[PDB]
């Protein structure tokens, strides 16, 4: 494996396409696109569960930059994400019940003119806010708690 | 055209003119355009070479593929053609009745010397001889 | 890379700290600076640089030096702020001032070759000078 | 045949951050870049003016 | 990245049709940008790979500019769990892919089935009507195997696409079959050649 | 064949049929017809299962070919088709006659194919290599 | 003279279109019909009476 | 072995037909100005790797007409059955 930073760097110089030094590789990014269908797929069932506020993947990505693909496939222990999920019930639940006034949040979440963010400026070093977590009693949990 | 052409007189004319050693130098490198305009940040470690680029006013710059393949119009070939066609040959006297051939660069008298044989057996292939005489 | 790995940094870590946090303030410059007057490849190989230094702090200070333990060094492994899969060839006799990973590879390579930066570059030649495209690395062997 | 190397400028103490090779290496004696001096420059100057009057 | 690579993919094939006339906006919309001709139309035309891919990825800018706004903390976990869960089965309507992949409204209606199944048994209780019912993952799952099918057959689609793009169309010579209309026509040919 | 009685129709065909072979190998019956189409039935459900797409123009003669997966059809359009019988794959255009085709008969043994024709002539294939060597031109008609 | 509604007086001849023989030129698209079907062969069973049965028996 | 050898050519033609759809060479060379001393050359080939996402590099739907047909086959009929007048 290779340094994370390498990807962010090749995806920002290529990122615009007028670029014309990358002009070469605009070949490669259309071919690309034949398997765009199965990136989607393999992204959307990486995507981290509520617990969990940031999820670390494992890509596999053309040195162009031309497509990046998420190699894991999300394996579980199944009586562990039963309990996960019966606890995110119990949360989501009481959540509702308390707030009185839950804002849903607006569809599209951006607007069709604004350009997609910086992440490596934006996201990557803003702290995430905590995730839905139940708070598990380590008298009556602590075989499972830590 | 060319597997069955038969013309040893042709080929034998093109061996003349061919060479007969291969030149690297045109299969090896190619120049470093920006040593040519004189700022080569790469310039040991360059691939590319440092040295004069052909003068624009040089013809054989400009040689496409196709006038080379085709060959028409192709610089170097009209530079070999040239040349051959300037490089020196006999076409015989103009007094018709002469049927006679100098020869020299017989070499020394003595054991170095041909022999009449060498001239009888061999000159004999084209026609024949009236008279033969040598002066060692 | 600290709230990744849910425990606090063990006991050395204010020795290391100061150095491995100027190693991120170059690899965000090196990330961003700009894309033009550099050769295609010679974009990349800032990052490859400051991400071989950054593995030969952590290797260094633990192996040459002992400044830290085995718990700050297995740390920092975990954090990933050290290239522990590079540091794995380190160890190795006859890898141990490697460049980056990629040059070792061989199956990326047309001739099914390592990178010719390798090559015992003394043996090379009388006056060769290299970069190769990988990293720019003049020759780790010697 | 039956029967020195060029010397290096290594600074490979790993703390120093913004120094640092280890295989990096300039000579002692390189040149990094290399021109034509003014009189070669001339010569090639005229070269990129005669292509350009092709058009 | 994804959806990066993702805009400039169709992005390019606008250009390399050099549709320039047309606009895909970040949330891959395909607006034309003015008033098509005649003959701008029937070049821009191009609908059934293109759009499902592009509608697919739509749905995907969905789901991770809700991620985003979590991250970026203007939407806390909650929020982004409500997010998540409407995407999933209101994805009927913010899906324009239901036009081309019409097969496809299967799926919409399991996730509305779904919907009813989790809200009846999450809202039964001291738990209010509207907004909050985090439980996205039922819903999630419906789209993944409508994408496990679709991979193979857009993977096919686009190769095609691009292949013909790339290669030229082939279809001057093959042969066509002779269906309804062809038949009686058909029959004469084959008749006054006989 | 003894009785006499009828005992299917199989109505699968476009506008005419006219080629039927059974083949000797597989429980499967081919069909080729003015329609420009080739069938495969299968004879343990009959149904149609595979479709040989390549003819231009009506069908008119086929042969199963008696020891290789291999059938081979005739039509106008002036060629016999070569088709593998388990992809549908067209492996051989013998294209070399200049008027319609309609009769194909198939050998285990060289020549395998042999070719007749509305242009009077005979041909005779070299099934693997796809080439033709015979024109028996003594035909009048 | 109307000569556009033509009939076949001269019918155009197979071995031409894409791939016929021409198989290197095949290429890459392919895909609604040919793609799946069947790629396991049912031979017939020994005792279809044909060539050695039928001789066998009288 | 007809029927045998029929298949197993078709059969290697058939794989690369679906894809479609160390190792050296020594090469001994007639021109004899050579490598360096060598009526022979040994060389290694190795296959440029396919890059997985590239599509198809050139087109390819160029049509000419067909090849000529292999030369008249005699035409060999029986002498004409003349029929003239009634006929
Ligand atoms: O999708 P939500 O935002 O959770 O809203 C739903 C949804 O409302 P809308 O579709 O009108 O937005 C239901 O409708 P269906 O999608 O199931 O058709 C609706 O049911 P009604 O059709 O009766 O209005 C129901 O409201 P209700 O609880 O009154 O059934 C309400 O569900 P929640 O109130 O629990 O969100
Ligand atoms: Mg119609
Ligand atoms: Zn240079
Ligand atoms: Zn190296
Ligand atoms: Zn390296
Ligand atoms: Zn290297």
């Amino acid at each position: 494996e290779m340094p994370p930073e390498h990807v962010r760097k090749v995806i920002r110089d290529h990122g615009d396409m007028t670029s014309r030094k990358y002009r070469h590789d605009k070949r490669v990014y259309l071919g690309a696109l034949k398997y765009m269908p199965h990136a989607v797929l393999k992204l959307l069932e990486n995507m981290p569960m509520p617990w969990e506020q940031i999820r670390d993947v494992k890509v596999l990505y053309h040195i162009t930059g031309a497509i990046t693909f998420v190699n894991d496939i999300p394996r579980v222990i199944e009586p562990v994400y039963m309990a996960q999920w019966g606890t995110m019930w119990i949360m989501m639940r009481r959540e509702k019940r308390d707030r009185r006034h839950f804002k849903r949040m607006r569809f599209p979440p951006f607007d069709d003119e604004e350009p997609p963010l910086d992440y490596a400026d934006n996201i990557l070093d803003v702290e995430p806010l905590e995730p839905i977590q139940m708070e598990l009693d380590p008298e009556e949990d602590g075989a499972v708690a830590e | 055209q060319i597997a069955n052409n038969m013309d040893q007189a042709a080929h034998d004319r093109l061996r003349r003119m061919g060479r007969t050693q291969p030149y690297y130098k045109r299969n090896a490198p190619h120049i470093c355009s920006f040593f040519v305009k004189g700022e080569c940040k790469r310039g040991e470690e360059c691939p590319y070479r440092h040295e004069k680029p052909t003068d624009p006013d040089d013809p054989l710059s400009r040689q496409n593929i196709r006038d080379r393949y085709y060959g028409t119009n192709d610089p170097v070939a009209e530079k070999i053609l040239n040349r051959a066609a300037a490089a020196p040959t006999l076409s015989p006297p103009a007094d018709t009745t002469i049927t006679t051939l100098y020869i020299g660069n017989l070499g020394p008298s003595g054991a170095q010397q041909v022999t009449e044989k060498d001239l009888n057996d061999f000159f004999y292939q084209y026609g024949d001889i009236r008279c033969l005489r040598v002066l060692t | 890379k600290l709230r990744r790995v849910r425990k606090s940094p063990p006991e050395g870590w204010d020795l290391i700290e100061p150095t491995l946090e100027q190693f991120e303030a170059k690899m965000r410059e090196a990330e961003t600076e700009p894309h033009e007057g550099k050769r295609k490849t010679e974009i990349n190989w800032p990052i490859f640089r400051i991400h071989h230094q950054r593995s030969r702090y952590v290797y260094d200070m633990y192996y040459k030096k002992a400044e830290i333990s085995r718990e700050l060094y297995e740390f920092c492994l975990t954090a990933k702020f050290a290239d522990a899969a590079l540091i794995a060839k380190w160890k190795k006799q006859g890898y141990e001032n490697l460049c980056c990973v990629k040059c070792v590879n061989t199956r990326d390579s047309n001739f099914g070759t390592a990178c010719i930066c390798r090559v015992p570059k003394s043996k090379l030649d009388a006056e060769r000078v290299i970069e190769c495209v990988h990293c720019g690395c003049h020759g780790c062997s010697g | 045949e039956k029967g020195e190397k060029r010397k290096r400028v290594r600074n490979d103490d790993s703390a120093d951050i913004d120094g640092y090779t280890g295989p990096w290496s300039r000579f002692i004696d390189e040149k990094t870049v290399a021109k034509p001096t003014p009189e070669l420059q001339k010569q090639m100057d005229e070269i990129v003016k005669k292509r350009q009057e092709k058009s | 990245q994804v959806l990066r690579q993702g805009y400039n993919m169709l992005n390019l094939l606008i250009h390399r049709k050099n549709l320039n006339y047309l606009h895909l906006d970040y949330n891959f919309n395909l607006k034309p940008v003015k008033t098509l001709t005649t003959k701008e139309r029937k070049k821009s035309r191009f609908g059934n790979a293109f759009h499902l891919c592009r509608e697919i990825l739509r749905l995907t800018k969905l789901v991770v500019d809700a991620h985003v706004q979590y991250r970026l903390n203007n939407v806390d976990a909650y929020q982004l769990a409500d997010g998540l869960q409407y995407i999933f089965a209101h994805v009927g309507q913010l899906t324009g892919m239901y036009r081309y992949k019409y097969k496809l409204m299967r799926q919409v209606r399991m996730c509305k089935d779904l919907k009813h199944l989790i809200y009846y048994r999450f809202n039964t209780g001291p738990v209010g009507k509207g907004p909050g019912c985090g439980f996205w993952a039922p819903g999630w799952r419906v789209w993944l195997f409508f994408l496990r099918g679709i991979t193979p057959l857009l993977e096919r689609w686009l190769g095609n696409l691009l292949s013909r793009q790339f290669e030229g169309r082939h279809s001057k010579g093959v042969a066509k079959t002779v269906t309804k209309q062809r038949v009686e026509s058909h029959f004469d040919l084959e008749l006054r050649a006989a | 064949l003894a009785s006499g009685q009828l005992k299917l129709s199989l109505t699968g065909h476009i506008s005419s049929v006219r080629a039927v072979k059974v083949s000797p190998r597989h429980p499967f019956l081919f069909s080729g017809g003015e329609d420009k189409q080739v069938k495969c039935w299968d004879l343990e459900y009959n149904k149609v299962i595979r479709h040989y797409h390549g003819h231009l123009s009506a069908v008119q003669a086929l042969s199963v070919h008696p020891s290789l997966d291999v059938l081979v059809t005739c039509a106008r359009d002036s060629t016999a088709r070569v088709w593998d019988m388990r992809t549908k794959a067209q492996v051989h255009c013998f294209a070399g006659h200049t008027n319609t085709v309609a009769d194909v008969v198939c050998q285990s043994v060289d020549p395998q194919v042999i070719t007749a024709s509305h242009d009077a002539t005979v041909r005779l294939w070299d099934l693997a290599a796809g080439r033709s060597m015979c024109t028996l031109t003594h035909h009048k008609k | 003279m109307t000569t556009a509604h033509r009939p076949t007086f001269h019918p155009a001849r197979g071995g031409t279109a894409r791939g016929e023989g021409d198989l290197s030129k095949l290429s890459n698209q392919y895909s609604s019909k040919d793609m799946p079907s069947h790629t396991k062969m049912k031979y017939r069973q020994t005792g279809q009476e044909t060539e050695a049965d039928l001789r066998k028996k009288d | 072995d007809a029927t045998e050898k029929t298949r197993m050519a078709l059969e290697k033609i058939v794989n690369s037909k679906v894809a479609s759809a160390a190792q050296y060479i020594r090469y001994t060379p007639s021109q004899q100005n050579g490598a360096a001393g060598s009526q022979q050359r040994i060389i290694r080939m190795v296959e440029e790797q396919k890059d997985p996402m590239e599509p198809p590099k050139f087109k390819i739907n160029q049509k000419i007409p067909r090849a000529p047909p292999s030369p008249p086959a005699p035409v060999m009929h029986s002498p004409p059955r003349k029929m003239t007048a009634k006929d």
